[PDB]
RNA sequence: CAGCUUUACAGAUCAAUGGCGGAGGGAGGUCAACAUCAAGAACUGUGGGCGCCUAUAGAACUUAUAACGAACAUGGUUCUUGCCUUUUACCAGAACCAUCCGGGUGUUGUCUCCAUAGAAACAGGUAAAGCUGUAUUUUUU
RNA sequence: UAAGUGAUCUAGAAAG
């Protein structure tokens, strides 16, 4: 099974950044993820690529459309690698 | 095999018989560790006035 | 324990105990009071053993045997156990007459058996020369008690006796020692020994003859064996206090000794 | 000792220490059944020898149905159950002398 | 039936880098010497932070109805007991203590019985062992 | 209508 996958569902609660194939940068709370990159968080702000920021409650985002998700360095410690 | 069968049978048991001047009637008996003080004198706690005998 | 495993380190024959497990059981039924009684003794054995628990030398590696090899005036066969057992018999009976004789009193004499008894009627000096103590006549009971056990394997090889019959033999002395030899009359506390092993006897002719009659011919002399072993452990320290002590004095018999006031008498 | 009777300690005694239960004992508490026989003459011997709170109660129970009716069926306002129970009361006092 | 890691293989240029390297025994003795095995559940060092924290690590053995013993003796001392009346020799309990018969573990050293090679990986094959695999919306059609 | 199970100390030798 897929590490990263892994490694998203385990940051899980942890405060996530996350970018689309758009360019439109989110960072909050990660809520729940699945084996395709469904991803949810809470309490997320959201910037277009000109800067303007946009506050917003609960977003779901789609795996495909997702270009790279940003965890915190706590999950670098420990423990799914080995 | 079973070892419940050795209920009041244990080293443990035996050791504390012998504290209490208390011989299983199966097991050992030893002189007892404390010389039995009867000095109650007739008190308010563990009276026969006092106490139930079921 | 003992099967539940398939790996171990070995014990000496010594420290098995296969009579222990029966006592340590709640008792078999319908059994006469003394077997019970015997039972509950062996287990007040057991017990107060249990309690205080005699923790080991920390220190000394040093036994006895490792020292003596150790020096070049010893040397070291594979001997037959009776041949040894012979020897010890002999030596043992020459250092008991040595001993005797180094102490003046040539009319106390030995026997083969280690009976020790007088050659006239002593006069009342030679007696009070020649009355030998508590050290002495324990080691002459010990030698008995060997040789009695020596002399039985012995008749065994020969074509005396039987093996079962050895055996037998064996037990009874094992059982016996109280009736067999005076040790117990030396040190009283060869009772307790002797004792035991009554209560083993019982236990464990009881065990051994329930669908089979009343008779001699029990062997099963383990348990009692080991129990003399292990108060001959006890004796080992003592002996060596006092039958040291004894030659010691008989080389450089003492100066100045110290009275003392702790005695009853006296202290006014 | 067993059960708080036996003899403390074997030593000095000068004796076995042996305890048989007496069969004595078990006649001493039997004859309850069987002392028995003396309680029953004696039982022999000494052997022959409000309503307007009622009244109260039943009139609450009318007025609590009374009030209960009232919940049920139109009174909302007080006044009307109030009356409504009041009057019941006075019936019931009416009717009780 | 693919892929990579290791042995068994030729003949290599042999750099490159690794790893087995001052590359050299094994099995055992009723064989030794030493260390160490009852303590804050308890071990030992290492530096660093400054007798104590924080990372490193190491750790053989013995322990939870608590112990080196699935085993059980004997002493000595007090105190209390018992047989007793003098003591030893004893009774049986207690508290401290010791002695003893044993036990491991580790390190050496020996004694015995069997034995003897100082260099192989890379380009990839030949053969065998370890694991992975079996285009229509979220990965590569 | 229901009795009657079991608790069992010891234990000798010297000198005086
Ligand atoms: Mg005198």
């Amino acid at each position: 099974n897929g590490i990263p996958v892994k490694l998203l569902n385990e940051a899980q609660g942890h405060i996530v950044s996350l970018e689309l194939t758009t360019g439109a940068t989110y960072r909050g709370k990660l809520v729940e993820s699945e084996d395709s990159m469904n991803v949810q968080l809470r309490d997320v702000i959201a910037t277009e690529p000109q800067g303007a920021v946009t506050h917003m409650d609960q977003i779901f985002v789609r795996g495909s459309q997702i270009k790279f998700i940003v965890v915190p360095d706590l999950l670098k410690n420990a423990p799914l690698f080995k | 095999t079973d070892k419940n069968y050795y209920y009041l049978f244990d080293k443990k048991s035996f050791f504390n018989g012998k504290a209490l001047n208390n011989a299983i009637p199966g097991g050992p008996k030893f002189e007892p560790l404390y010389p039995r003080e009867e000095e109650e004198d007739y008190n308010e706690f563990n009276s026969i006035d006092r106490v139930i005998f079921r | 324990f003992p099967f539940n495993r398939t790996k171990g380190k070995m014990v000496r024959a010594q420290d098995v105990a296969l009579a222990k497990k029966w006592f340590l059981q709640h008792p078999d039924e319908e059994y006469p009071v003394k077997v019970k009684v015997s039972y509950q003794k062996l287990l007040k054995n057991y017990v107060l053993n249990e309690l205080h628990p005699t923790l080991p030398t920390n220190h000394n590696k040093t036994k006895l045997l490792k020292s003596l090899k150790n020096t070049k005036y010893f040397q070291q066969t594979t001997i037959d156990w009776v041949e040894a057992g012979l020897q010890l018999c002999r030596q043992g009976h020459n250092m008991l007459n040595l001993l005797i004789h180094r102490k003046g009193l040539t009319y106390l004499h030995l026997d083969y058996n280690f009976n020790l008894k007088p050659t006239k009627t002593l006069t009342t000096k030679e007696r009070k020369k020649s009355r030998l103590g508590n050290s002495f006549h324990l080691m002459r009971e010990l030698l008995k008690m060997m040789k009695l056990i020596v002399d039985t394997h012995v008749q065994f090889r020969l074509g005396n006796v039987d093996a079962f019959q050895l055996a037998d033999g064996i037990h009874y002395i094992l059982n016996h020692i109280g009736q067999l030899t005076g040790i117990y009359r030396y040190k009283y506390k060869v009772m307790h020994q002797i004792r035991a092993c009554k209560d083993l006897k019982h236990i464990i002719y009881y065990k051994f003859n329930k669908n089979l009659g009343k008779g001699p011919g029990c062997g099963f002399w383990q348990p009692a064996w080991r129990v003399w072993l292990n108060f001959l452990r006890g004796t080992i320290p003592l002996l060596e206090r006092y039958i040291g002590n004894l030659i010691t004095r008989q080389f450089e018999g003492r100066s100045n000794e110290i009275v003392k006031t702790t005695t009853k008498q006296r202290l006014d | 000792s067993y059960n708080g009777i036996g003899l403390k300690s074997a030593k000095g005694s000068s004796t076995s220490g042996h305890v048989q239960r007496s069969l004595a004992s078990n006649n001493r508490r039997r004859p309850q059944g069987s002392q028995q026989q003396r309680q029953q003459r004696q039982n022999a011997i000494k052997k022959a020898s409000i309503e307007t709170h009622m009244e109260k109660r039943e009139i609450e129970v009318q007025v609590s149905e009374l009030r209960d009716r009232l919940e049920e069926e139109e009174t909302l306002s007080e006044e009307q159950i109030d009356k409504k129970c009041e009057a019941l009361r006075a019936k019931l006092t009416n009717e009780w002398q």
